[PDB]
């Protein structure tokens, strides 16, 4: 049961900046007052994050899940409830369901038949899916929850793990540093190629308050993290952003003295490969052994040794009228790739179902 | 397909169960269809079903009559398929072939239409009848030989088998010793639903008065064996 | 649905000369990427139908090379090099769309071999058959060719219909001659009121029909 | 693993990887239990870095596995009186198969120039082929039950460990310990560090 | 190598500086009845030293 909405206003998405957002803990190891570099998914600094606002605005786009995403929301009075994760969002596949109820948080994943506009509506109306047929995993979690609250979320799918990160802090995107401590590492182990956020509407039609949210992306980069005595992240450095941070990260120091430093090298990568045809691809013919008027008998089979030539399986009925060509051993696709020597060909005629008898063992 | 099970005297208000028994054959990963034949000139496709390996959905392709009173159900564990009929409105005779679809792939097929390549594994062994006719012992009628044919020295005699049901009856001459002139016509259907058979054998008239001709009629469903001698 | 018309459904064919069969589909089948959506089916009478040509103009299922089908547009035909004794079986046409599939009308495929002289036999009812209350008389044809024939019953020069049934065997492997037996049954009251009973056979190889007449009173 | 060593008559570690006799003190993480049946001598094809038929297009193993396979022979449960053709394997593919994933797709493979619309025609074949299993077959055709176990180590806490829980913590003593499978020797004191729950 | 024999019956050390010789004999080691005169240990509390 779902209700279609036709009151949506057409508005192209806006773009804002991501100065110092999108940094978390790549491992749970405790390191204090040291600088470490790790290779993991990281949102690049000064990236181009999409601005979505809802008010009357009903922005609920369906964006594909190419990689991990970063969710930021300047949320007031808890309008947002959850997100939808899946491949095609139907009963033919298993899709993750994140729904925040009145008081708790439940994590469910089944073959939900999601509608075009999944949304919620005191709160006693929930129209996101019709029914689910078969599923195994269900989880129950603690409740995670002028603008006064800022919430940041990171969703990642690495090695089948739904590493969801949560952080709430009191307050365009503000400029500052906020640690994203991991909360739940759920071993989901499913395919995810799309995602969509959920929203809750208030009934007075429906009335929506002033709210906004951000969606980001995760990229493979090397980040230099500096820790303190308390064991928290202070700042991050991206080597691929600008040469200054490259010099900072290669020297393992946040302060670079005056001078010249050799840190990396400049190079270009090839885009193709070149192998030309040396011709002379036909040396010996198999027509005299495969296309002949007279063939040898089973008791006296002719022994022919073929060498110092080529083996072309392209003109001796390579396509074939699907006879009993199926056999065990070397496939014809790799037969030319197989660098066999001294091929032996013995031809004879049989009767009926004696093809089975010509087999090893 | 090597043997089939099902087929009998079932009332139209009852339930019909048909199945195919198979052997070592690519049955699990092949689409299955049913074909039945009419006693007249012509056939018509009745049912089809796909496999769960290629897609989760079953690709139900039905005509109006089989939406009306037919259903299908696979097993995905053994080499068999179960066909169940809840009701029988008008279905007198059917063969219910077990043909195989020569298609290992599916492409551009929706719930409305889907191409089919060919069939090459038609099977015999299912015969359904709704005539509601019971069985009874056969009757053997001796026919006097006559020399009215082109050859005056040869006389044709035979044992007439009437009022027998069902069709399978074995007629032999001299317990199979006589092999010349042996001829057995197939059964025919009357208005009462019974069957009639005529079997004759040609013998010379010189040995008619000396050699004794005794016909053996065996009816396996009725467990009746009648030996009749033909005399002028 | 799709209707199928087989124009050469009844024709005598002789060995050594090619025969053609055609089928017509109501809907156009030009939507094809080099694969004609039509195939032919051969039904051997008695054991199982067989497959000769599948979708497209190719060969599969171990069909002999004498079978060849072709067509593109509003034209479909099947070419045979030479029909033999193993080619006895009706043909059917099919297209690869319209999932409520419907077969065409059946043929007969009566191969025109040499003409065999029929042997007219008659079997008067026995005394015990008349005592049973039902009298049955059979007119038999032995080793007749071609299989097509017209069998009727005349009682006192009056045509009898609605009570005569005929049965025909398959082609023999020794002489390849068919045989037909026609059985006529009547009640005892209807049998005792008539004396002259006869059966007539109309044959293609006979200039005039033959009639065997017998009376009541003799064994 | 102690009961599992005698539950089934399987081959005793015909593989390279983790220590067999020391398997009690292995706190591995995130196993992937995959079970399938093969024919003949295809057990040797399931090896890290091996190139063959199954190892190329059906199930490929990477250079580093940190584990091995477990195989045993079963000629009774997987074989019937009639033909047992319930197993299919893919031998035709467009290109190589990346490891640690399964690509199920019933599609027509083309070998000639012209393509096919899902019809096995002249040069168009099918990758899936059946397994011929009979109780009277030889060693080279017996059905073999092979299960693969991967024992990769991750930084995540181990949800499985051997039953070696005893003793108690001792403070201010330079003693040896094997905490979480990591052998070490040192004193066990306290500190003022603040540790996050994760 | 690790096996039932290699862990409970006879264990080989890390270094051997050699190898073994083996051969098959189904004639002198088999009788008409059950030749059940050879036994092997299967249960042990701990490992066996080489
Ligand atoms: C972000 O992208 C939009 C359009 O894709 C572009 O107009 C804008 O300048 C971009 N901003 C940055 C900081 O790259
Ligand atoms: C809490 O969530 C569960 C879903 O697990 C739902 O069944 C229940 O109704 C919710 N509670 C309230 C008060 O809505
Ligand atoms: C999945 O659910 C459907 C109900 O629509 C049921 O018919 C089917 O058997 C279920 N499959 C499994 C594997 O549980
Ligand atoms: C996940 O889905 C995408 C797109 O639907 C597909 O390309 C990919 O192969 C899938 N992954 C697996 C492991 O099947
Ligand atoms: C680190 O911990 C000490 C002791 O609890 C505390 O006084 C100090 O404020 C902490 N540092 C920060 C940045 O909060
Ligand atoms: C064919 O081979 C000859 C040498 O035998 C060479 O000169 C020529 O370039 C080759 N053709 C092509 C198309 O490469
Ligand atoms: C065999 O060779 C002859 C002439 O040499 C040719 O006509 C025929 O097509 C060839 N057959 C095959 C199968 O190559």
């Amino acid at each position: 049961q779902c209700v279609n909405l036709t009151t949506r206003t057409q508005l192209p998405p806006a773009y804002t900046n991501s100065f110092t957002r999108g940094v978390y803990y790549p491992d749970k190891v405790f390191r204090s007052s040291v600088l470490h570099s790790t290779q993991d998914l990281f949102l690049p600094f000064f990236s181009n994050v999409t601005w979505f606002h809802v008010i009357k605005r009903f922005d609920n786009p369906v964006l594909p899940f190419n990689d991990g995403v970063y969710f930021a929301s300047i949320e007031k009075s808890n309008i947002i409830r959850g997100w939808i994760f899946g491949t095609t969002l139907d009963s033919k596949t298993q899709s993750l369901l994140i729904v925040n109820n009145a008081t708790n948080v439940v994590i469910k994943v089944c073959e939900f038949q999601f509608c075009n506009d999944p949304f919620l509506d005191m709160e006693s109306e929930f129209r996101v899916y019709s029914s689910a047929n078969n599923c195994t995993f269900e989880y129950v979690s603690q409740p995670f929850l002028n603008f006064k609250n800022l919430r940041e979320f990171v969703f990642k799918n690495i090695d089948g793990y739904f590493k969801i990160y949560s952080k709430h802090t009191p307050i365009d995107l503000p400029q500052g540093f906020s640690a994203l401590e991991p909360l739940v590492d759920l071993p989901i182990g499913i395919n995810i190629t799309r995602f969509q956020t959920l929203l809750a509407l208030h009934r007075s039609g429906w009335t929506a308050g002033a709210a906004a949210y951000y969606v980001g992306y995760l990229q493979p980069r090397t980040f230099l993290l500096k820790y303190n005595e308390n064991g928290t992240i202070t700042d991050a450095v991206d080597c691929a952003l600008d040469p200054l941070s490259e010099t900072k990260c290669t020297l393992k120091s946040f302060t670079v003295e005056k001078g010249i430093y050799q840190t990396s090298n400049f190079r270009v990568q090839p885009t193709e490969s070149i192998v030309r045809f040396p011709n002379i691809t036909n040396l010996c013919p198999f027509d005299e052994v495969f296309n002949a008027t007279r063939f040898a008998s089973v008791y006296a089979w002719n022994r022919k040794r073929i060498s110092n030539c080529v083996a072309d399986y392209s003109v001796l009925y390579n396509l074939a009228p699907f006879f009993t060509f199926k056999c065990y051993g070397v496939s014809p696709t790799k037969l030319n790739d197989l660098c066999f020597t001294n091929v032996y060909a013995d031809s004879f005629v049989i009767r009926g179902d004696e093809v089975r008898q010509i087999a090893p063992g | 397909q090597l043997v089939e099970s099902g087929g009998g005297l079932v009332k139209p208000g009852g339930s019909l169960r048909l199945s195919c028994a198979a052997s070592g054959f690519s049955f699990i990963t092949y689409n299955m269809n049913w074909v039945r034949q009419a006693p007249g000139k012509g056939l018509e496709w009745v049912s089809s079903i796909s496999s769960n390996i290629l897609s989760s959905t079953s690709y139900i392709y039905y005509a109006d009559s089989v939406k009306g009173r037919f259903t299908i159900s696979r097993d995905d564990a053994a080499n068999s398929l179960f066909l169940q009929m809840n009701s029988l409105r008008v279905e007198d005779t059917a063969q219910y072939y077990c043909a195989r679809t020569r298609s290992r792939s599916v492409r551009n097929c929706t719930s409305a239409t889907c191409p089919v390549d060919a069939f090459d594994l038609w099977g015999q062994g299912t015969m359904v009848i709704v005539s509601s006719a019971s069985t009874k012992g056969p009757s053997v009628f001796p026919l006097a030989p006559s020399s009215k044919s082109t050859s005056g020295g040869t006389a044709a005699l035979g044992c007439l088998v009437k009022d027998y049901f069902p069709e399978p009856v074995t007629v032999s001459w001299n317990s199979g010793a006589l092999t010349s002139g042996v001829h057995t016509f197939p059964a025919v259907l009357q208005s009462s639903g019974l069957y009639s058979l005529s079997s004759v054998v040609t013998v010379p008239s010189s040995s008619l008065g000396t050699q004794t001709y005794i016909c053996n009629v065996n009816h396996k469903p009725s467990n009746t064996k009648v030996d009749k001698k033909v005399e002028p | 649905d799709i209707v199928l018309t087989q124009s050469p459904l009844s024709l005598p064919v002789t060995p050594g000369e090619p025969a053609s069969i055609s089928c017509r589909s109501s809907q156009s089948l030009l939507r094809s990427n080099g694969y004609n959506y039509l195939d032919w089916y051969l039904q051997k009478p008695g054991q199982s139908p067989h497959l000769l040509i599948y979708l497209g103009s190719n060969r599969a299922s171990g069909v002999p090379d004498r079978f060849s089908g072709s067509g593109s547009g509003t034209d479909f035909t099947l070419k045979i090099s030479r029909v033999e004794a193993e080619d006895v079986g009706v043909y059917y046409c099919m297209q690869a769309l319209q999932t409520p599939y419907t077969f065409g009308q059946g043929t007969n495929l009566e191969i025109k071999r040499t003409v065999a002289a029929p042997s007219v036999f008659i079997f008067p009812p026995s005394d015990e058959q008349l005592k049973s209350g039902t009298a049955s008389v059979v007119c038999l044809l032995n080793n007749f060719y071609p299989r097509e024939a017209k069998v009727q019953w005349k009682v006192d020069n009056a045509l009898q219909s609605g009570n005569s049934q005929e049965s025909v065997t398959e082609q023999d492997s020794k002489d390849s001659t068919y045989s037909l037996s026609s059985t006529l049954t009547l009640s005892k009251a209807d049998y005792e009121k008539h004396k002259v009973y006869a059966c007539e056979v109309t044959h293609q190889g006979l200039s005039s029909p033959v009639t065997k007449s017998f009376n009541r009173g003799e064994c | 693993y102690s009961v599992l060593y005698n539950l089934a008559p399987f081959f005793t570690f015909k593989c390279y990887g983790v220590s067999p006799t020391k398997l009690n003190d292995l706190c591995f993480t995130n196993v992937y239990a995959d079970s399938f049946v093969i024919r003949g001598d295809e057990v040797r094809q399931i090896a890290p870095g091996q190139t063959g038929n199954i190892a190329d297009y059906n199930y490929k193993l990477p250079d580093d596995f940190t584990g091995c396979v477990i195989a045993w022979n079963s000629n009774k449960l997987d074989s019937k009186v009639s033909g047992n053709y319930n197993y299919l394997y893919r031998l035709f593919r467009k290109s190589n198969l990346k490891p640690f994933e399964r690509d199920i797709s019933t599609e027509i493979y083309q070998a000639g120039n012209k393509p096919c619309n899902g019809v096995a025609g002249f040069n168009c074949y099918f990758p899936l082929r059946s397994y011929s299993f009979r109780p009277t077959y030889g060693v080279g055709h017996q059905p073999y039950r092979v299960v693969v176990l991967s024992f990769e180590l991750l930084h995540a806490p181990a949800t499985v460990c051997g039953p070696k829980k005893s003793t108690n913590l001792v403070k201010n003593k330079c003693v040896n310990f094997n905490f979480n499978g990591l052998k070490g020797t040192g004193v066990l004191t306290e500190s003022n560090k603040k540790f996050l729950p994760f």
